[PDB]
């Protein structure tokens, strides 16, 4: 009886990373964003051997923004609580596809090893961690949240000259922020939150992430 | 004020009723002052003359 | 009114009153003669007010709002009323009395705490009394207040006291940290502020274009020797008309961005100068009679809005970011500007003249500049005194809820307190959510997910429990099961040879069952599911009159042979039973499965401005609809549901807005709630002074209580 | 745990400033009267009514690891005295706080520890009825209730 | 013709939907073949689940229940006369029953007191007096707080909920 | 059996040791297939007269007309009535009453007793 929400789950998941790659400008089909929940029950004729390894299927892959630097790769794991052998192998499919980024989405949580091991991979590829009930609904729809976008470094460069500030004296933001996890920003970078304002009407703030 | 017939009586001919206070050019021309048109209030006599 | 109360009495008495919606009957009952004596003061308080003769010095005093008001009125000539403490009508001290000088459960409404009386024929013994203890509430509740503020109000002020606007006009700490890129968004003043109203929030975009565009077709209302007076020579002007055009079109585009600023549809908002007024100063003075004709030139007027528009300096700069800052921050007024001193808007209303409007210039200009905030200032402290008085005003726990449900949102300082300290436990959490649009229309769709978000404990569902020796269902002691048995003897006939012959059985109630809308193959998937597969579970027919399951337990067959001494140091069956049975109720988690209590209450919102929506016309328009409220906090979950609304739906915690949607969101939902509790007493603290405290407490993502 | 799955009826005793807490029943048998019968008795001689005597019966159960005065004595003094070596000084100071500490305004002799007893069962009568709710609870300030 | 079939399970659990189509002999007045149908209705239950498991002997009980209702005597009668056809009994996603008089409007009932948990919570603030000058309504309410007070008087604070709307009296 | 039934089966908490003077617990007999009562402190064992071993909630034992004694009727704070007929003895005048208890039973019903030495009767309307 559950299984058959799971379907609208995996369809609802992985709507929202199309978001969540269309963000980050890693340019989906306009149509995979576009895709309806009968459509993708239709994409895997939904009803057949149920539990069936249709996420080693709906793993996929994500190609690149505005410069074809290679690509960013979407991992569903099947295991309910991912350990470091599965990791393990994964890290092997990583290598050999030659990839730069890695999202995992866990059905329930990662072993603390695996996230020390995730730890270690930051030299070389980047693995992200999503807990799939936070990203089973589109946070950054939410009405709460003002618009972000992320700056290059030459802009913020040119931001602190022009304002004639220090990194250190602007507000701060966590990295572990569900939206800076979302786009999935590193320490130094700055986010540029624009506002509706009751006074302003648009108001524009920097946070530079701590 | 408490006057009149708030809502639709200023829309009955504006019978002038006297109650709404009107001041033009430094002169009082009609109704009468209160605590709406004297007190603390945002509109007040007194925040208009600082 | 009396023998009205007196007949709903016995109307209780009788039982057949019938309840209203989440409430006993007993507060129906209380809610009932509550509303039936309050009618009654405000009854003869109407009368009272038109009984007064013009010569009332009384009146006198009330009608300037010198001192005193409508209901001391009320109290002196008519009936003082229902006296209540705590928000209730005066306790039973006694056993079930107030005072010995009644009988023993007298609801009647002077038995038991209202007063008949007027200040004026003075007040009966017993009403004396109810009334002394009306007056300590008050006493009581001066002493604690101004213990309690004095305290929040220094840890306050304690906080912000270093934050400063610098020279370059950011507001920054001591370590110089930013806080504002321009103080309040906008660098303004907030003595220099007024309300005002905006002109292009004007419904229907029929009627709006009607009011706004200056036609050129010229209908033959005097060809525009109308009004105007030389411009009728410019009619003939392409580049004039291309222009005007140009500015409609800004028109549209401005009340479009307008209109997402504000989607709640209000007009009212904090600006400088109050350019209404300002016309009218200047049509008094240079003596405009607006019947005469015009003499003024429509181009002066869109470009001179231009050039004023570049003169209201408050971010200096010229590369690309200052001027994208400049635009941006004074975008407000710069809509409202154009929107007042439009051409159209102009020449038909304000009537006024050439060396006028370039006077009116000059002026919006002078206070414009000169309302910009004076840097150096230490509005980090000024800030904290505006906080600070309103939690001097009124209200510790006096209950004036009228959002027909439970007392939640608790209002005033204890509230204050908790967005203050940022408490990981609230006294009472809550969460508003949404529902999408068909489930909003409906009440059988409302009614299912309701069902679907609650959660509700098994034990909760359970008419009652029994456990029973039974080891031959075939003859068992239940009889009427007896049919059961017979239909389960398939249900797995072998392993009856080998379960426990310890029964349980369950009955469930008819009404509470069928009102969560479960079957009963949900239950024993549920219940197999927690307990296991030893966790044996047979249930009969949801249709049958008497609605029972029955379980039993069934072991591990093959290994146990008494090998060692049974890994269980031998626990009896039936002890072990009453494990399973308080366990399987504390621990079964159907649909609801964490901590929302009880979880609801659904409720009708027609009175409140929800549901705001644009239509095709252009105007704005009320949507009425269900909304489910909660007491509890789930946030993260709940939101993932169908049909919930992964928009609007929202919580007063704000520890639980952090884990979910981060630090802005924080900064917003913060800002809502210590806005709403200043707007209960609705004194309008400005809005600059709380945007300054909320960027203090997550300036540094993380969340800084002031504790 | 796995014990029973109700913390709901375990009806316990502070005695003054007793390091430990005491289970009710044990101060009865502490008392004397080892017959789980007449400990019933004594907290209610009514026994027509099944639901509150299967209220108190968990506790009953729980009391069941000792049935001797002098053990149950020695017990009390070990989850009141420091640690020692003797048990017999243990059961006689155990004895003269029972006697004397117990309730004195009922009486501070030997020759009155069977009253004692009576007084405290109405006590834990007293408190069953406010848990089954046939007795409303008591007003922290009526003034008949002051001195 | 009643589709072939060699399995043991279900061929008791034909004998004893047959057997349950047995009760109060209505089989015979009417002369409907109970066991032909009750093959019939079997194997479109088995069309549904397509095996014998825990979830498909529910269903068979359930049907089973039904069939043995003894209030309901006329539900088996039209399943017997063919206003019911077997695949219809097959699904009860076609509700559940509604001629044994009672059950069904206690339902409807607790459809009611559901229904009566939305109605308003519970009303209030509605005194009704002064207008809006907004939306142009007259449901309003009035707020009382600080009596005596220190130099702010108890004024008196009216509310329009109809659109958040305040003003003081005056 | 019927709708129209009852469920006091006679819950006996109370079944002491005929000896020891203590309570019975149950315990299986597997060779006889019965439930027996008996003493942990002793051998002493005896059958028992029903399947049952515990209940719980009732949830509506409205518990009406009982624990409240007829002497009630005594008391001076109580409303007399002239509402008549004692549905026993031909006589009017009784007290009355309600819930007068935490289990809060939202019941607001009242409660009658007849207040002549006749009946002590206690019913309730
Ligand atoms: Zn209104
Ligand atoms: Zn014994
Ligand atoms: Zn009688």
């Amino acid at each position: 009886m559950d299984d058959e929400e799971e379907t609208y789950r995996l369809w609802k998941i992985r709507k929202t990373i199309m978001q969540l790659c269309h963000d980050r400008g890693y340019l989906v089909t306009q149509d995979e964003l576009d895709q309806t929940l009968e459509e993708f029950k239709a994409q895997s004729g939904d009803k057949p051997s149920e539990g069936r390894p249709r996420r080693t299927d709906l793993t996929v892959l994500v190609a690149h923004n505005d410069d074809p630097t290679d690509q960013m790769f979407v991992f569903f794991p099947e295991e309910p609580k991912v350990g470091i052998k599965t990791i393990k192998v994964y890290c092997q499919r990583m290598q050999e596809e030659n990839i730069t980024r890695a999202l995992i989405v866990v059905q329930q949580g990662m072993t603390p090893s695996a996230k020390q091991s995730l730890v270690d991979m930051a030299p070389k590829y980047i693995l992200e961690q999503f807990l799939q009930q936070e990203l089973l609904i589109n946070i950054t729809e939410h009405e709460l949240v003002p618009e972000h976008v992320v700056m290059t470094k030459e802009e913020v460069t040119e931001l602190l000259a022009r304002y004639k500030l220090r990194e250190n004296q602007l507000p701060r933001i966590q990295a572990g922020d569900p939206v800076a996890r979302y786009f999935g920003i590193k320490r130094g970078q700055v986010v540029k939150i624009i506002r509706p304002s009751e006074t302003a009407g648009r108001y524009i703030t920097y946070r530079l992430v701590q | 004020t408490h006057p009149d017939d708030e809502d639709s009586g200023p829309y009955k001919h504006i019978s002038p009723g006297d109650t709404k206070v009107v001041v033009e050019n430094g002169e009082l021309i009609m109704g009468i002052l209160c605590k709406k048109s004297l007190g603390t209030s945002a509109g007040s006599l007194v925040h208009i003359s600082y | 009114a009396k023998q009205d109360v007196i007949e709903v009495i016995e109307k209780a008495h009788n039982n057949e009153l019938e309840p209203t919606p989440g409430n006993t009957l007993r507060q129906t009952f209380e809610n009932q003669v509550n509303r039936i004596l309050n009618d009654a003061r405000d009854k003869t308080g109407s009368s009272a007010q038109k009984s007064l003769s013009e010569y009332n010095n009384f009146k006198s005093m009330v009608v300037s709002g010198a001192k005193g008001s409508k209901i001391n009125i009320s109290q002196v000539i008519a009936v003082v009323g229902q006296q209540n403490v705590e928000g209730k009508r005066i306790p039973f001290g006694f056993k079930h009395r107030t005072l010995p000088h009644f009988i023993k459960d007298d609801y009647g409404p002077e038995s038991r705490g209202f007063v008949e009386n007027s200040y004026l024929a003075g007040l009966t013994p017993t009403e004396f009394f109810f009334h002394a203890m009306g007056g300590r509430e008050g006493l009581i509740d001066t002493a604690v207040k101004t213990a309690e503020t004095g305290y929040i109000q220094r840890r306050l002020i304690k906080s912000m006291e270093s934050v400063m606007v610098k020279y370059d006009a950011t507001v920054r700490n001591s370590i110089n940290q930013v806080v504002q890129l321009r103080y309040g968004e906008d660098g303004l003043a907030g003595e220099s502020v007024e309300f005002q109203n905006l002109a292009t929030l004007k419904p229907s975009n029929k009627a709006f274009e009607k009011k706004f565009r200056f036609d050129y077709t010229n209908e033959r209302a005097l060809r525009r020797t109308l009004q105007e007076d030389l411009v009728k020579d410019v009619l003939s002007n392409a580049h004039i008309q291309n222009e005007l055009e140009r500015e409609f079109e800004r028109m549209r585009e401005d009340r479009e961005v307008l209109r997402v600023i504000f989607p709640t549809g209000d007009s009212k908002v904090v600006l400088p100068c109050n350019l209404l007024r300002m016309i009218w100063n200047a049509q008094k003075i240079f003596h405009i009679n607006p019947r005469l004709p015009s003499d003024l030139h429509p181009i002066k007027v869109v470009e001179g809005v231009k050039e004023l528009s570049k003169k209201l300096v408050i971010v200096n700069g010229d590369d690309p970011l200052s001027r994208q800052a400049q635009e941006n921050a004074t975008l407000l007024f710069n809509i409202h500007l154009r929107s007042t001193l439009c051409s159209r808007r102009m020449a038909e209303e304000f009537r006024l003249s050439g060396e006028a409007f370039d006077w009116l210039l000059g002026e919006i200009e002078s206070k414009f500049n000169q309302a910009i905030a004076h840097p150096g200032e230490m509005v980090g402290a000024l800030a904290a005194q505006s906080l600070g008085e309103p939690a001097t005003q009124m209200t510790l726990n006096t209950f004036h809820y009228a959002g027909v449900s439970a007392k939640n949102v608790t209002l005033g300082v204890p509230r204050l307190k908790e967005l203050i300290n940022i408490s990981k436990k609230p006294k009472t959490p809550s969460l508003t959510v949404f529902l999408l649009g068909q489930s909003a229309r409906d009440a059988e769709r409302a009614k299912d997910i309701l069902c679907r978000l609650e959660h509700t404990t098994l034990r909760k569902v359970t008419a009652n429990t029994a456990i029973y020796y039974d080891p031959n269902p075939q003859s068992t002691v239940v009889a009427e099961d007896q049919e059961w048995v017979n239909v389960y003897y398939e249900m797995p006939d072998f392993d009856v040879a080998r379960i426990s012959p310890w029964l349980l059985r369950v009955e469930l109630d008819r009404k509470h069952m069928t009102d969560r809308k479960l079957t009963m193959e949900q239950i024993a998937e549920k219940i197999n599911a927690g307990f296991g597969d030893d966790l044996n579970c047979i249930f009969n027919d949801d249709n049958a009159e008497k609605l029972v399951l029955r379980i039993r337990i069934m072991n591990s067959d093959e290994n146990k042979m008494q090998e060692e001494e049974e890994v269980v140091d031998k626990m009896d069956d039936d002890v072990f039973l009453r494990c399973i049975e308080s366990n399987m109720l504390t621990d079964m988690t159907l649909q609801g499965i964490e901590q929302i209590s009880k979880v609801y209450m659904h409720l009708p919102q027609t009175d409140n401005k929800k549901k705001i929506i644009i239509t095709e016309d252009g105007e704005f328009k009320a949507l009425q609809e269900w909304i489910l409220e909660t007491d509890g906090v789930s946030l993260m979950r709940v939101l993932s549901e169908k049909d919930v609304d992964p928009v609007r739906t929202t919580s007063n915690d704000i520890v639980e807005i952090f884990t979910v949607l981060g630090i802005e969101a924080v900064r917003k939902a913060l800002e809502r709630e210590l806005y709403h509790v200043i707007s209960f007493d609705g004194s309008y603290v400005n809005y600059r002074h709380l945007a300054l405290l909320c960027d203090t407490m997550t300036c540094r993502g993380h969340l800084m209580a002031i504790t | 745990g796995a014990k029973k799955s109700a913390i709901g009826q375990r009806i316990v005793a502070t005695l003054p400033y007793i390091k430990q807490e005491v289970p009710i029943i044990i101060v009865f048998r502490a008392l004397g009267f080892v017959s789980d019968r007449d400990i019933l008795e004594h907290i209610i001689y009514d026994f027509e009514d099944p639901e509150m005597m299967e209220m108190v019966k968990p506790s009953l159960d729980e009391a069941f690891v000792i049935q001797e005065q002098n053990v149950a004595l020695n017990f009390i003094g070990s989850r009141g005295a420091k640690p020692g070596v003797t048990k017999e000084k243990r059961i006689k100071y155990a004895k003269e706080v029972l006697q004397k500490e117990m309730l004195p305004h009922v009486g501070v002799s030997d020759f009155c520890e069977t009253k004692k007893a009576y007084f405290l069962g109405y006590m834990v009568h007293r408190l069953l009825l406010a848990a089954l709710g046939r007795r409303e609870l008591d007003d922290r300030d009526h003034y008949g209730n002051k001195r | 013709r009643a589709p072939s079939t060699s399995d043991s399970v279900r061929l008791k659990c034909r004998e004893m939907l047959a057997a349950a189509l047995r009760t109060g002999d209505d089989y015979i007045a009417i002369g409907a073949d109970e066991e032909e149908l009750g093959s019939q209705i079997e194997e479109a239950i088995y069309q549904e689940i397509r095996n014998t498991d825990m979830k498909y002997k529910n269903r068979v009980r359930s049907r089973i229940s039904n069939l043995k209702d003894a209030k309901n005597p006329n539900l088996r009668k039209n399943v017997l006369c063919g206003n019911i056809p077997p695949d219809l009994f097959a699904r009860m996603t076609a509700e559940e029953m509604a001629s044994d008089e009672l059950k069904e409007m206690r339902k409807n009932l607790t459809k009611e007191a559901i229904r009566e948990h939305q109605m308003a919570k519970t009303g209030g603030t509605q005194t009704d007096l002064f207008t809006c000058g907004k939306c142009k309504k007259k449901n309003c309410t009035y707020t009382q707080v600080q009596t005596r007070s220190a130099d702010e008087p108890m004024t008196t604070f009216v509310v329009c909920n109809e659109c958040g709307n305040r003003w003081k009296f005056c | 059996m019927e709708p129209d039934g009852t469920y006091e089966p006679g819950f006996v908490g109370i079944r002491f040791c005929q000896e020891c003077n203590n309570m019975l617990y149950p315990k299986e007999d597997k060779e006889n297939r019965i439930l027996l009562y008996a003493c942990r402190n002793c051998d002493y064992q005896q059958e028992a007269d029903n399947s049952c071993i515990y209940v719980n909630k009732i949830t509506h034992e409205v518990d009406e007309l009982t624990q409240i004694i007829a002497d009630v009727s005594q008391d001076p704070t109580l409303p007399r009535t002239e509402d008549h007929p004692c549905q026993k003895c031909g006589h009017k005048e009784a007290v009355f009453f309600q819930s007068h208890s935490a289990r809060a039973e939202d019941a607001m019903r009242l409660y009658y007793v007849c207040t002549a030495p006749h009946c002590g009767h206690r019913w309730t309307e």
